[PDB]
């Protein structure tokens, strides 16, 4: 209604989180509010009151002079006092809005659920002529959730090495692709299933650019990944393929690359000439079959991949 | 009724604000003879910025009983 | 049928004579490369270029082939012999296997090597294709590849008959 209304707000957090519950005044008369008092109750086994910041509504250049609180956790209460301190009505509340912000930590062992903060005792509010004003009260409180809240969206997908290999060895060939979001410090590395997920990605509907990279691999660039919520760039049954054989990193697969494998030709696991990343298919030796993998994309440069 | 500065049978934030105004002499008079008496919360004869502080602190419940 | 074969030209000979082993492939589909591992007894035989009689070294690549000579696809040769232990090991492949595949015509039968063995003794001796640690998953010391870069299987490996006296 158009009458005066005191309202405890609401908020939510995980245990351990600090939260702010506002206390609002609605229906503040032309004449102004010059004074109020009331008690608010709560559950100290769930919320620990840090402090109570005076609201924007409190306009004394030193709000603490006009506005006061006492927290009594053993009594399970908070007393609120407002007495416009100018003594001339100069600091009366004259607008609807925030009267105070309760600041609380949700205790670490708090139950999930909704914890009520209720106006439990009421004194008075009065206008700038010091005439008491009928007030309407509305409770609130905190929703204690165990749902983890996030820094934003999840970009994820699947990457596959484009070449045959023995299942037993997939864990190795599939892990270790670094996907990074260009222009930022966000990246992720694939797991043994070729799956990556970058978390905490700020919304961006203009699109990001992804850069997939790995030793011995031809760097790939995915442009125009628009993020308006969690995004999946690729799916397991249809991964992003990665071409191997950029051994001398220059974004071309050519003689210089094949040359490096040949320098280790016929080496075996334990052999001195051996070099795991050069055993392309991780079968225990470096031989013509490795070189043939590289030949799959002989002459290729990064630009040669597809844009999508 | 120690503290009922406006003599309405309650002790609340309204008393404290009126009291602040009285002590400033921004309002000339408390509503009654009892009022003036109620206003002297430390029973010290004078009615001034000490009463204001005391009443202020009783309302916040930092002080259990008034007349002190 | 489908095979890789090492035949010799002569069943017997005299100390200092040069037997000519020929390695050839028969009906390998989309053939584009190979690696082979041949063994012989170095105390009885000496691996030798069948045309200059020079002794093979670690890097000597056997001549003679009639396949994979189309330079538009960038053939490469790799030799890794160990004649002191009686091991021949060499490979050949097209580089640009795509352009090769792009054209459809596959080179499926022909000669890949010719090796001379210079007789060192009138003892009875064998030369075999044979597995090696350098080629895991290979079929008896042989690995053949198609124009997809994939290893080929299901071909017969046909060893030469023993060499007598
Ligand atoms: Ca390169
Ligand atoms: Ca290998
Ligand atoms: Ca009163
Ligand atoms: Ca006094």
């Amino acid at each position: 209604p158009n009458k005066l209304t005191l309202k405890i707000g609401r908020a939510e957090g995980r245990p351990g989180d600090t939260v702010e519950i506002p206390v609002n005044l609605y229906g503040v008369p032309q004449k102004g509010i010059a004074s109020g008092d009331f008690v608010v109750s709560y559950d100290p086994n769930v919320l620990e009151i840090i402090e109570i910041e005076p609201g924007e509504l409190i306009v004394d250049p030193n709000p603490t002079k006009s506005f006061d609180t006492a927290v009594y956790p053993d009594r399970k209460m908070i007393v609120f006092l407002f007495a416009e301190d100018s003594g001339t009505g100069a600091y009366a509340i004259t607008e609807d809005g925030v009267f105070a912000t309760i600041v609380a930590k949700v205790k670490e062992g708090a139950p999930e659920g909704f914890s009520a903060i209720e106006i439990s005792e009421f004194g008075a509010f009065a206008d700038n002529d010091l005439v008491e004003v009928e007030t309407d009260l509305i409770n609130g409180g905190v929703l204690v959730t165990n749902k983890p809240v996030i820094e934003g969206y999840k970009v994820s997908g699947y990457i596959l090495p484009d070449f045959s290999f023995d299942a037993t060895v997939a864990p190795l060939v599939k892990a270790g692709f670094k996907v990074e979001i260009v222009g930022t410090e966000l990246y992720a590395v694939t797991d043994a299933n070729g799956y990556f997920e970058i978390t905490g990605v700020p919304a961006n509907a203009s699109g990001y650019t992804l850069k997939i990279s790995r030793a011995t691999y031809l760097d790939r660039v995915i442009a125009n990944v628009v993020v308006t919520g969690d995004t999946s760039v690729s799916t397991s049954q249809a991964p992003i393929m990665m071409w191997v054989g950029d051994i001398v990193k220059d974004n071309s697969i050519n003689l210089l690359d094949v040359a490096e494998v040949i320098r280790c030709f016929n080496a075996t696991k334990g052999s001195a000439n051996y070099v795991e990343e050069l055993d392309i298919n991780r079968n225990g030796a470096i031989n013509m079959q490795d070189i043939m993998i590289v030949h799959k994309h002989f002459g290729a440069t990064s630009s040669d991949y597809d844009a999508q | 009724h120690m503290g009922d500065v406006n003599d309405d049978g309650k002790v609340n934030s309204t008393d404290l604000t009126l009291l602040k105004r009285y002590v400033l002499k921004a309002v000339s008079t408390l509503p009654s003879s009892k009022a003036e008496k109620n206003a002297d919360v430390n029973r010290d004869g004078r009615v001034n910025s000490s009463d204001v502080t005391i009443l202020s602190r009783y309302l916040i419940r930092v002080i259990e009983k008034l007349p002190i | 049928a489908s095979s890789i074969e090492l035949k010799f030209d002569r069943n017997k000979g005299e100390v200092g004579d040069i037997l000519i082993g020929t390695v050839r492939i028969n009906n390998i589909k989309n053939f584009a490369g190979f690696q082979v591992n041949i063994v012989y007894d170095p105390k009885v035989l000496m691996a030798v270029d069948p045309e200059t009689g020079k002794e093979f070294t670690s890097s000597t690549f056997p001549p003679g082939r009639t396949v994979l000579k189309n330079n538009a696809y960038g053939p490469i040769q790799i030799a890794d012999n160990d004649p002191e232990k009686g091991i021949l090991n060499f490979a050949l492949a097209y580089s640009y296997i795509a352009g090769y595949k792009e054209t459809g015509v596959a080179e499926e039968s022909g000669i890949i090597a010719k090796i001379g063995f210079k007789i060192l003794q009138k003892k009875s001796t064998a030369v075999k294709f044979q597995d090696t640690l350098s080629m895991p998953g290979a079929i008896s010391g042989t690995q053949l590849f198609d124009w997809d870069g994939e290893v080929i299987t299901g071909y017969e490996v046909i060893q030469p008959d023993v060499l007598s006296l």
